[PDB]
């Protein structure tokens, strides 16, 4: 009939049909249980809530998220959000639909094995496909060269590909992303003496860093700005009423993706990070990677990152290659949108795993199809 | 009482004579001399002057009780510990020459063994007055060391010792960290020190050379003329010289700077055996050590011949000259 | 002259000269106040109580605390504290006296920043300090390395140190202690029908907890052998001379330090903490922080708190660490004793923050200094 | 008086006095700055590690090798390297000895006359000299024809020689040794789930490649065994206490030796590449370098290696040719060997440079008289 498409993020559950330019439904990827004892007859049956219902009760709820950096670490739960995403938000059988599935590069193999078992067993689909996001960013952009880079809520990535190929041994990737960042805020937040502590509040935070925060161009003279007027100072209101002000964590926390040394780690920032990535690749190429730096992933929506992005990178060159970085408004779903475009073209259909060859192969087909 | 045999110094001789008589000079002058000469057979020597008998200072009469008695302490010798070479098992025989010279060179605790000695900066610092450096004692403390006043006191003493020596820097020590004395690094420590000895031989040959190191030649030469008048052996050759058994013309050196209280009837001819190098590796030390000898090597070297010891006997022997 | 240590703690106060072994002073941080009519003619002049003047006259008195949390809420009574601290307690002039000061970490910057301005214009201290109480725990073992649980009236924090370094990132903070632990106790208390409502009342569940809790080793069948028997009860004296029992709430109140939802928090234990703590360590100085575990503040005077912690921490590490915890008797001064001692020491003479420094960069001169 | 043999090789520092039959100093070619903050008075004071007191704290410091592909990369920290082995792990003064050192072919000159500088200015050492490294493990053989491998942590290369004669147009270098394998390693344990990522942990995965990996015999052979049965699986402890388990892996490494596309590598496999040198060789003397094929450095102790170059070279051989490997079991420290007897040499005296001749002729001197 009619493939569909599903990203299943460490933050947010993209998914639709094939063919669509953008997915049909959005959802939190979190399943929420009752922590507090109930008292009305007949309203405390309801064991867990998944989508945006448990965003919207979790002040009675501990909220969990299945997928820790692109890893799904509680499998029970993600066959709960499956439901949902295939019953629930795109109300369809998923034996009559081939499925197309997202994961992230240097990922353990036994989370590609055991999602392929599921869909197959649990969801008894015709046939499925596990995709790396990165590729998919690069189907979205119109382009077969250029470096990709992508970062989401657990996993940041990068994947250079020249004329349809793709370089592996320079594929890097950073457990460093936007929850990460989030947890920073909270860490800082508490220097004028906010405070949040529970998994609702973390959300909370989440949503303060999503409305209020943006890279600096030059971090060492905005802080110095900070230091000396309150030009940088902004609101927020609490959902009980209260109303906090930043105007130096706004940009102190995203600079983490340029300075991991502030949360403990040892690695380099994405700018560097994609400077070796290309380093890595053959001398001939490079200049075609320099033009291309792709953009993608919620994370990378902050105010300012791509002229940071552009600006040390072009540190780092040997300043007679021109740097240029992609990032269109709809980085957000470029994932989703190359995912549609792939599973829409007739050369592709081929390539999908058939549940004959599950049956005769076991879980391990994947491997080999993908 | 003071007036008694006190005054005249009476008794101090006959202590010295007791620790090597010269109370029969009948002069306080002759006497005196007889004194000076009592210190030369002891070395206790270190402030003494004719009013202490011709005038009867009893500030220096009572003062140099301690010399007499602290130098001599009924011969509790403690070379008599390293008679049993290995008298503490598993240290290295570099550890046991080093801590030898410290022993040699007179600090004022007593050394056990090189992992727990030089556990402080009292003991380095020690070592930094041989090498005259100074040494803020307003920024010394003490030893025992309370649960208040602790490890983190003395903490407090080890990285100053550290700032020490580098503050005329040259000794290439940087790598040593201040906080380590208590942590114990084996190369650490053997490094911190070995090269203080080294400076220390070399401050000796700056010290009795002609405003400059000593060479080889000169030290041979001067020991013969010395042997010249005394010429019963025939020379001392070579530094390379197997023949050790010479060790016996170094004590008849010794005889011809003073002949004192030595037992040549436990001297032998030529023909020596082992067990009599064995004795001689001792004795001749013991005797340098008691006329005064700094001496730095440790007594196998009457049997391993290491040219690189020998010259701790000729160095005080220069002294002499 | 000599330096003093003062460690505001969140319900007493610590002081002494450097160079002796215990506080000189320790009393309650309370201001008291009158609720009644004086009608006795010049016996009512005295309008505030501030040290055990304040516990003894309790009967006819308000009490409030000045910190809440180790945030100082009321600067004015911090202020009448601190004067009768150095006129009443001490009997010493500060001018003449450089002045070391205690914080829990992850604290508001304001807190510190006014504790600064009050000692150099109020007191017009020559010079002053302001360091981590954990910190001085460790001073207090004589060790270099280990994991120190910090745990006074307001606040339970974890801060791991490595050969006199800690790790920023992986330190713990917990608003949940004594007094907390205080409040649940009156309102168990309830479930007896004994009641206590007033400021007066808190202080002596206070001393009820300080003589009959204890933390069990296993709270199930601790439950249940309280549930079954009565040889767990024990009886208390009121002022009045009524007397009640408890069997039950010896062990229930502290049992909430493993298990915050108690009172309804959705935080993890303290052994939990110290765990995830570690886990935040790089994974080389594990096993020697698994070896220091540092235990400090009045709430760990708990019997058996050790034993449980040693059974829970074993109960998580690998089974091949050997977990090793650290309570010594003097624990309820570690913090103001290791402060004696860092003051103490010469080499610490230039760390102070002199009031000329002051004059040049205000308060803020504290981020910077300490 | 006496020489001093200092091997700087790449990942280990091998040193000691001539006419010894084994290296006096063996330590790790790092050095280690901290990175994280010190907070405990006085224990701050030391900014670098060098030997095994680095390895031993790498849980606070960052691991630098001044070396990397042979090619010394800081001079400084190298400089701290030379102190260090000088006056610390051998403790003599270097103005009264000769030194030899080594170096790898097909370098950069100036590497040698930058250590030339720096031995005669910053040491002033009397007389030094510069070797190659293929050319002492031969004189640690006892033969005089014969063509080395040797891999060290940075570079494998080839050197052919008969009757004491190279042939410098057949030497063959390839970038790809031990380090590379470690970072592959790194790279396929994920696959697992196992993740490493800070320079420390490097080192443990150094230590996984050392104790578990081995070359098979038969590489497709053994994958089949591999993805039939789990008897290939082995278990390794971290220092924390995790416990991890690889059987695929534990040859997957190595046979990038044969195999450089593995990490995207071009260049052919060692078999190869010792095949062709033989190849570029005069006809007349390639029978000889078949029966002498000799190896050395730490890479090539793996279990197996020398029976499978035995095999690859065996299939690449006229047939009529007999193929003879050498592999002493002390391959570790042959360079150093070699050069004790090297320098042990009476003959040798007259070979070394004096500080007399770099007075005139400058660093150059180097490539005249080595
Ligand atoms: N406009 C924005 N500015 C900053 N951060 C954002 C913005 N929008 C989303 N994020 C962050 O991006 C993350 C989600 O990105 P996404 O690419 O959907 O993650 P995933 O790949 O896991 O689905 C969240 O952590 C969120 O906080
Ligand atoms: N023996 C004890 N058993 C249980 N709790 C105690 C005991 N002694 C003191 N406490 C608790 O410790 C708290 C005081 O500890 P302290 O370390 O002085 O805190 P702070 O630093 O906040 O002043 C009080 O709240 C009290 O309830
Ligand atoms: N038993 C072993 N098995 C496999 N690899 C080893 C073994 N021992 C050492 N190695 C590897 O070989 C290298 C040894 O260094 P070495 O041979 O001295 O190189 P260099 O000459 O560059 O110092 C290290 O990188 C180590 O990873
Ligand atoms: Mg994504
Ligand atoms: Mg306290
Ligand atoms: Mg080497």
């Amino acid at each position: 009939t009619t493939a569909l498409v599903c990203d299943n993020g460490s933050g947010l559950v993209k998914a639709g049909f094939a063919g669509d330019d953008a997915p049909r439904a959005v959802f939190p990827s979190i399943v929420g249980r009752p922590r507090h004892q109930g008292v009305m007859v007949g309203m405390g049956q309801k064991d867990s809530y998944v989508g945006d219902e448990a965003q919207s009760k979790r002040g009675i709820l501990t909220l969990k998220y299945p997928i820790e950096h692109g890893i799904i670490t509680n499998w029970d739960d993600m066959e709960k959000i499956w439901h949902h995403t295939f019953y629930n938000e795109l109300r369809v059988a998923p034996e009559e639909h081939p499925t197309l599935l997202t994961e992230a590069p240097l990922n353990p193999k036994a989370n590609r094995e055991k999602m392929t078992q599921i869909m197959f067993e649990t969801f008894n689909v015709p046939a499925m496909y596990v995709a790396i996001q990165a590729v998919l960013s690069l189907y979205a952009s119109g382009r077969t060269t250029g470096i990709v880079l992508d970062s989401g809520d657990g996993v940041t990535h990068n994947v250079p590909i020249y004329e349809g190929y793709a370089l592996p041994h320079a594929i890097m990737r950073l457990d460093l992303a936007g929850r990460d960042l989030t947890d920073y805020l909270m860490k800082i937040l508490t220097e004028r003496g906010y405070s949040f502590v529970t998994t609702a509040e973390r959300e909370i935070v989440r949503d303060i860093k999503e409305k209020l925060c943006y890279v600096a161009l030059d971090f060492e003279n905005e802080m110095a700005t900070a230091a000396s007027s309150s030009s940088l100072e902004k609101s927020y209101e609490l959902p009980d009423g209260q109303v906090i002000t930043i105007g130096n964590e706004r940009f102190r926390c995203p600079e983490t993706l340029f300075q991991p040394s502030f949360i403990g780690m040892e690695s380099a920032g994405i700018h560097e990070t994609t400077y070796n990535s290309i380093m890595k690749c053959d001398i001939d190429i490079r200049k075609d990677l320099y033009a291309n730096n792709v953009m993608s992933g919620g994370t990378t929506m902050y105010p300012g990152i791509a002229d940071r992005m552009q600006k040390e990178i072009t540190a780092l060159a040997p300043s007679t290659m021109k740097i240029k970085i992609i990032a269109p408004p709809e980085r957000k779903y470029s994932v989703w949108i190359g995912g549609s475009i792939l599973a829409s073209l007739s050369t592709f259909q081929q390539m999908w795993i058939t549940k004959q060859e599950y049956d005769e192969a076991g879980p391990s087909i994947v491997h080999r199809k993908c | 009482n003071f007036s008694a045999d006190i005054k005249d110094s009476k008794a101090y001789f006959h202590l010295l004579n007791q620790i090597a008589s010269g109370f029969n000079e009948t002069d306080d002058l002759k006497r005196a001399e007889s004194m000076l000469q009592q210190a030369d057979k002891l070395g206790c020597r270190q402030f003494v002057t004719p009013a202490d008998v011709v005038s009867g200072n009893p500030k220096l009469n009572l003062a140099f009780v301690a010399n007499l008695f602290n130098k001599y302490p009924a011969l509790t010798k403690p070379e008599n510990q390293d008679i049993d070479w290995t008298l503490l098992e598993g240290e290295t025989r570099e550890e046991r020459t080093f801590r030898n010279w410290m022993n040699s060179l007179g600090v004022n605790p007593h050394v056990n063994h090189l992992y727990a000695d030089l556990q402080d900066a009292l003991v380095i610092l020690q070592l930094y007055e041989r090498i005259k450096v100074p040494v803020d004692w307003s920024k010394v403390n003490k030893p025992p060391y309370p649960k208040l006043g602790a490890n983190m006191k003395k903490l407090e003493n080890c990285n100053y010792a550290v700032e020490l020596g580098k503050h005329p820097a040259k000794f290439s020590l940087v790598g040593i960290g201040g906080q380590d004395l208590n942590d114990g690094n084996q190369t650490l420590t053997l490094a911190l020190v070995w090269q203080l000895m080294r400076r220390y031989t070399l401050n000796v040959l700056e010290d009795l050379g002609d405003g400059q190191k000593a060479n080889d030649d000169i030290i041979v030469n001067w020991v013969n003329r010395t042997l010249s008048e005394a010429g019963k052996s025939t020379s001392i050759q070579s530094f390379k010289d197997k023949t050790i058994s010479s060790s016996l013309a170094v004590v008849d050196l010794i005889d011809a700077i003073q002949p004192g209280c030595i037992n040549y009837d436990l001297v032998k001819s030529g023909n020596l055996t082992e067990d009599d190098k064995h004795n001689n590796a001792k004795y001749a030390v013991s005797m340098a050590r008691r006329i005064g000898a700094r001496v730095y090597a440790l007594p196998e070297d009457l049997v391993e011949v290491k040219p690189k010891m020998v010259m701790t006997v000729f160095a005080c022997l220069m002294g002499r000259g």
